[PDB]
């Protein structure tokens, strides 16, 4: 499904032009070092919201 | 003299006809819910990913 709007915020937005976007929060993952290998792999549990 | 009578020219009203293309009838289709199911797990995955020596 699109965004939508409804009438009274077309009307505003039409008028006065402003839409602002806001950054709330980020996810994403950190990728390690193996020793094993030297490959460095992902953590798809871990996040950057831990550290 | 011989009176006219006057039994008139005009034949019923054109209302009849204006009535008849005056028909609204129906207009529109079904959209958007439809039915709707969805089920599979591209969301979030689970297995185990730790470090380690």
């Amino acid at each position: 499904t699109p965004i939508t709007m409804n009438y009274n915020q077309f009307l505003e937005l039409e008028k006065t032009k402003q839409l602002r976007l806001d950054t709330d929060q980020v996810y994403g993952n950190i990728a390690t070092y193996n020793f094993e290998n030297g490959r460095v792999r992902v953590d798809t549990g871990s996040n950057w919201s831990e550290v | 003299v011989k009176k006219e009578a006057a039994e008139k020219l005009l034949e019923k009203v054109p209302s009849d006809v204006l009535e008849m293309y005056k028909a609204i009838g129906g207009k529109i289709y079904i959209v958007d819910g439809d039915i709707t199911k969805h089920i599979s797990l591209e969301a979030l995955s689970e297995d185990k990913k730790k470090i380690k020596d």
